């Protein structure tokens, strides 16, 4: 069982017999959400030395993240009011960016590799695009489903397999991230499990047994890239989707 | 897969959405404008 | 229950059609990159055509995934 | 420390919150439907056992 | 008709032209695609059935026309019946100047020279 | 901005196909 | 009829292998569309309905393939 | 018998794999059509029937793929 | 009665080779369209060899079709 | 009972072929990125978000196939 | 022999996959032929024997798969 | 349990095929790298990290198909 | 014995799939030959033995599959 | 047990299909090297180390396949 | 015996990878032809790289060939 690293264990506990209060209780998932919140709080509270203008070396990091997500959501929705949807496009980044660096620490735990939470967050953003689009643009919201000047005898086909791609968008956006984080962690644990039993046979294998160690180091080098790039790709697709929902093509 | 289908669905989703609303209110009202105060201050000293 | 085991083979074989979808999205964005790099003032003109072609190609890769879900869950 | 600025976060983000409540409710019913299956009816940490009933155990 | 130096204009019907283009050598023919290319500092040749006559050149432009006429234009230009020690003694002074805006011009000489050596 | 049978130009046509496949 | 009912699902799985050709095909059509509009910006109104024409005409093969898949799965 | 009635459905599931040939072929045809029209606009009236001619028998090869599936699916 | 089953299976298998002809007709007419659109005057010269290769590449997939028809009854 | 797990593992093996449709995908995207940067050195800061977008938004279709493989293996 | 006669027909079905190589390759040959003739018309009678040679050899490679499939029948 | 362990070996055999995607993939990236250096030898220190990045991101899709084989061999 | 001969015939059928590599490859060689003669007319006598060599080597790499199938049929 | 062992031989047979990726890929790298030297000959000494690097990294994904093949032979 | 029959099946399977060499050797020789035709003066420099590429792709095919022989005999 190489997948035991994702087990959810209850720690602080709470129960009753009147009402099902077992929904909220401090758990491994919940404790790592508390840790994510305290890290994100720590990146801005004690980072700023006594509210100085000059912005010490720690604040350049949270300066660059801010600027690379402003200049990304200005180039996507880019209309009359792009900044009204900027806090959500930033707080969808920082959760995924911090929750995929915390998960790299060896005896730790991936928030992002729970499909039930990430798929739920994706369905929340998809319904919050459809409701916002219907509210802002009435019955002509469905004009999104015809591409451009197209010949009329093939328009209903191009409507059906446009709407099918419109509600595949509900689960695709989440399952991309879930699949990347889950496959990366499962790859690292399985190769560690193979190189461990590689190094317990006869003593000639601990000699020149440095090359599988170097391969695992190279995969860990790759895994930060595949963890930060997904945190960026989430925040670019849910900027493009707000471009479609707010502005009709 | 066995590990991502327990009874803990409402646990996961409850603390997750509490953290999302928390970070949303928290970022938007606190931490983004404390960077933007730095921006407007730097530009105000620059324009003088 | 031979059928309960043979639906899993069908759900495995019916997932091969995404091979075309990945290569397809690649060829679309490859042509988009070449078109922007040759003509720098065409991005805002031709980019919705790229997003359209991606949406169509994924949906026509997605047919295989929904057939796999019908075989695995229905 | 930090000066709170009253940013509009309710007259902008209401369909996200309505969708959040809807997905919360739908996942509640999905969890209740999944917690009574054949595989998971004898896992002792489900919240059935903390209130009343015990051990259907006929499969 | 169509192959001109500013001081001396050369050619007139052609069966095959070889040119030293911007990106590598090319060969125009009886019907060819209409094209413009910078002409790099190198050898050229005309054809009239089975007739071999190669020139050197400074560089310039080639232009294959839709009406099918090829126009080739360069500055200075017979093959070895034109350009050894004349080259050698100059090559010396060339390389010397490079070690010196002024020496940048000598960079141009090294490549142009090195090329001519091969003939 | 289509023109079906020289009639009034239809709105976007997208709702009618979904309504046809809805009742099935 | 367990053997035939299993062969229904096996044939429905093997049926959609050829459906990847439509996914490549829509892409090649739109790839040449972007590549052609990139040279000439003023040829859009002629080429784009021709592009959606080629889109649907190449789409018909994958739709027939998915149709044979649904015929084997539902009868 | 069930042993051949299974094989009918499995062979029909096999025979739709050849449809990817037509699904990519229509794309290459209309891709070169789009490249030619975008390269030279005024040659469209001559070029377009050749593309329709290529599409016709490429789609006919797709129907040649599909007709063996129809033949083996119903006897 | 199992030769009747595997016979129809292999006759189904023999249709895969048609994709070569289905792509080949396209490469032939693609070169035709490229040559006509690049050089308009060479149409009558280019056309008959293209029709020749079209028919021959059709015959290549028709080999797969005739092996299929030979398997179906015989 | 052995047949269910056996065909389960066979189908999970079959459902990883679709990653060759993602390796070539990431390849063609970064290949066009290289050829687009090399022929125009001032387009990198405009073409790089489209590169990352096309990269992950093309892998997703291989990761769907890997999730079908995981639901077979462990579910 | 029932299973053996079944396997003969299965293998004869398998053996026809290799014809797609010739079915694509004749097109690549004649495509470069058409592109070269349309690029320069005068080289046509020089180039066209190479095209006939390429068609002959590619059809021979298809004929190998065809005769293997015939050996199973 | 002989059947399921025989199926494990076949599944590990099938999950080897997806490496050809990476095998063509790394090559298409480095082929574009070579053809980009030859058009412009001054853009080397700009282009070559993107080539290494595409190498890594396609090798990840190769290893995602290798790890399924390592599960089906032992785990 | 009967099951063994059946498998020899199945493997002999499988083994000739690799001939399509030679069938496509001889064509890429002769197609580049045609494009090289049409690009440069004078280089025919220089280039042509390389094309003959490429035909011979690629035909041998195809013929490896044919002789393996011959070994499966007879040896 | 013969039933497990025979399937291990079959999986070892199946596994080696993925090496065609490396076989095409190494050659794509060297072909781009050849087409790159022919445009600019003064860059051969710079480019050729990355060509042999691409050879090594594309041989890597073929030898992982070959590793799985031998682990389904002698283990 | 089933194992000897599975040996011949797997030996039949493992020869599919030879098409990789059969295509790739041709891509190398095609770039060789298109390099000599574009620049004839670089032929003696370029030709050993083509020989080397032929040898390495032949080795990649010969790995599949020797796995086929090991499934045959050893």
């Amino acid at each position: 069982s190489p997948l035991d690293q994702f087990e959810i264990r209850t720690l602080f506990g709470l129960q009753s017999s009147f009402i099902d209060l077992s929904c909220l209780n401090l758990t491994t998932f919940s404790l790592y959400t508390i840790i994510v919140l305290l890290v994100i709080t720590s990146l801005y509270t004690l980072t700023n030395n006594n509210n100085k203008i000059i912005g010490s070396r720690w604040l350049i990091s949270q300066e660059a993240i801010y600027d690379t997500i402003m200049n990304m959501t200005k180039g996507q929705i880019g209309g009359k009011n792009w900044g009204l949807y900027f806090p959500m496009i930033f707080t969808l980044f920082m959760f995924i960016f911090i929750a995929n660096l915390i998960s790299m620490i060896p005896y730790s735990f991936a928030l992002s590799a729970h499909l039930v939470f990430i798929i739920s967050l994706s369905i929340v953003i998809w319904l919050g695009n459809t409701i916002l689009g219907l509210y802002k643009h009435g019955w002509v919201f469905f004009s999104l489903f015809v591409p451009a000047g197209t010949p009329l005898p093939l328009v209903p086909l191009l409507v059906i397999i446009e709407t099918l791609s419109y509600f595949a968008r509900a689960i695709s956006l989440g399952l991309r991230l879930g699949s990347n984080i889950l496959a990366g962690h499962l790859l690292m644990v399985i190769l560690a499990g193979l190189t461990f039993n590689f190094m317990l046979i006869n003593l000639f294998t601990l000699v020149f047994g440095f090359v599988p160690l170097a391969m695992i180091l190279a995969i860990m080098m790759l895994e930060f890239a595949i963890g930060i790039i997904q945190g960026y790709v989430w925040a670019i697709l849910t900027a493009s989707y707000l471009k479609d929902a707010v502005y009709l093509h | 897969m066995p590990q991502l289908v327990p009874f803990y669905f409402m646990n996961q989703l409850t603390y997750g959405f509490l953290l999302m609303i928390t970070l949303l209110i928290l970022f938007s009202q606190f931490f983004l404008p404390m960077i933007l105060r730095l921006y407007v201050s730097r530009l105000f000293i620059s324009k003088l | 229950q031979l059928v309960l085991a043979a639906k899993y083979i069908g759900a495995g074989i019916s997932t091969i059609g995404l091979l075309g979808a990945g290569i397809g999205i690649a060829i679309v964005f490859a042509a988009l990159i070449n078109g922007v790099s040759r003509n720098p003032s065409i991005k805002d003109t031709v980019f919705p055509m790229a997003i359209l072609g991606f949406a169509l190609s994924e949906a026509t890769g997605l047919f295989c995934l929904m057939v796999s879900f019908l075989l695995l869950f229905g | 420390m930090l000066k709170r600025f009253p940013t509009p976060i309710l007259k902008v983000y209401w369909p996200f919150f309505v969708a959040g409540a809807a997905v919360y409710y739908g996942m509640s019913k999905a969890a209740d439907l999944s917690s009574n299956t054949k595989e998971f009816i004898n896992d002792p940490r489900n919240p059935r056992f903390a209130k009343g009933g015990k051990f259907v155990e006929v499969d | 008709l169509q192959f001109a130096l500013p001081h001396e204009t050369l050619y007139s019907e052609v069966t095959q032209v070889n040119l030293p283009a911007k990106s590598g050598r090319i060969g125009v023919l009886a019907n060819h695609v209409p094209t413009v290319e910078q002409l790099l500092p190198g050898v050229v040749e005309v054809m009239e059935g089975s007739n071999s006559k190669k020139f050197f050149i400074s560089g310039g432009f080639a232009t294959v026309q839709p009406d099918s006429q090829l126009c080739v234009t360069a500055i200075e230009a017979p093959l070895e019946s034109f350009s050894e020690n004349i080259k050698n003694l100059l090559a010396e002074a060339k390389k010397n100047v490079s070690s010196s805006r002024e020496a940048a011009e000598a960079a141009i000489q090294v490549e142009v020279l090195e090329n001519l050596q091969s003939v | 901005y289509h023109f079906m049978g020289k009639a009034i130009p239809p709105h976007q046509l997208a709702i009618g196909t979904l309504g046809l496949l809805g009742l099935l």
